[PDB]
This record gives C-alpha cells, structure tokens and sequence, in this order.
C-alpha cells in the first residue's frame, strides 16, 4: 500500500493532542518589575502663572 | 483734605493690597520649594513621570514558530 505523499502534503500546519496542558512561562521568568503609576486626570489652569522670578499671569 | 479726597488712596486699600500680594507670593514660594523637592527626589527614585528616557518598545518583539527549536 502506502500511496506516496504528493506535493504539497508534507506541509499544511497540523493540530494534534497531548496528555499534558501547555505550561505557563517556559521562559523561567519572574513577575513584572513595577507598573507605571499612570499620571492621568483633567488639568487645572496655570497656578499663579509661570512661577518664575516674575511674569505672573 | 482736598488732596486726600481727589488724589491719594485709602490706607485700607493699600493695606489689603499688601495682604493680598503677600498671600500670592507666599503660595508661589511654597510651590517653588515643593517643585525643587519633587524634582530632586524624582531624579533620585525614578517613579514620577518626568525623567523617563526612552527605553525599548516591545512592538517588534514577537512570539512565532521559529526555525531552531531552541530560541
């Protein structure tokens, strides 16, 4: 028997089952270092102008 | 009295103007000292939003089936 595999039968990405579920972090990775505290929220106008030596308002 | 009536200003007016400007520049001095404190501690620590020099953006870092099974 064994009909010879034609082109392109040795291609065509394929599903298959295992017994194990796929594990998290195969890269033996630590957690995230830090989040960035997001500076957000609406803005007030300029408090007392530039607050330079003068040039107030 | 004519001079005080048509030319000069009230001492209450000048007095309260001095009080108001002292309030204004007191707030300005407090905010300026707070500004330099915030800047020096933020450069020392790095938590704040200011001194973040651009590091790597991970848009091009992709997970995909490579060629070599050790990646």
């Amino acid at each position: 028997g064994w009909v010879r595999p034609d082109l392109g039968e040795l291609s065509k990405v394929t599903k298959v089952k295992t017994d194990r579920p796929l594990p998290e972090n195969p890269y033996h990775s630590r957690a995230r270092p830090e989040p960035n505290p997001e500076v957000e929220g609406d803005l007030k106008p300029a408090r007392h102008g530039s607050r330079l030596f003068f040039w107030t308002m | 009295r004519w001079i005080a009536r048509t030319f000069f200003d009230a001492p209450e007016k000048n007095y309260e103007r001095t009080m108001a400007i002292l309030q204004i520049e007191s707030e300005k001095a407090e905010l300026r000292l707070k500004e330099l404190e915030v800047r020096r501690l933020m450069r020392a620590k790095g938590d704040g939003p200011w001194f973040q020099y651009p590091t790597i953006d991970k848009a091009l870092i992709d997970h995909s089936p490579k060629a070599t099974p050790d990646n």
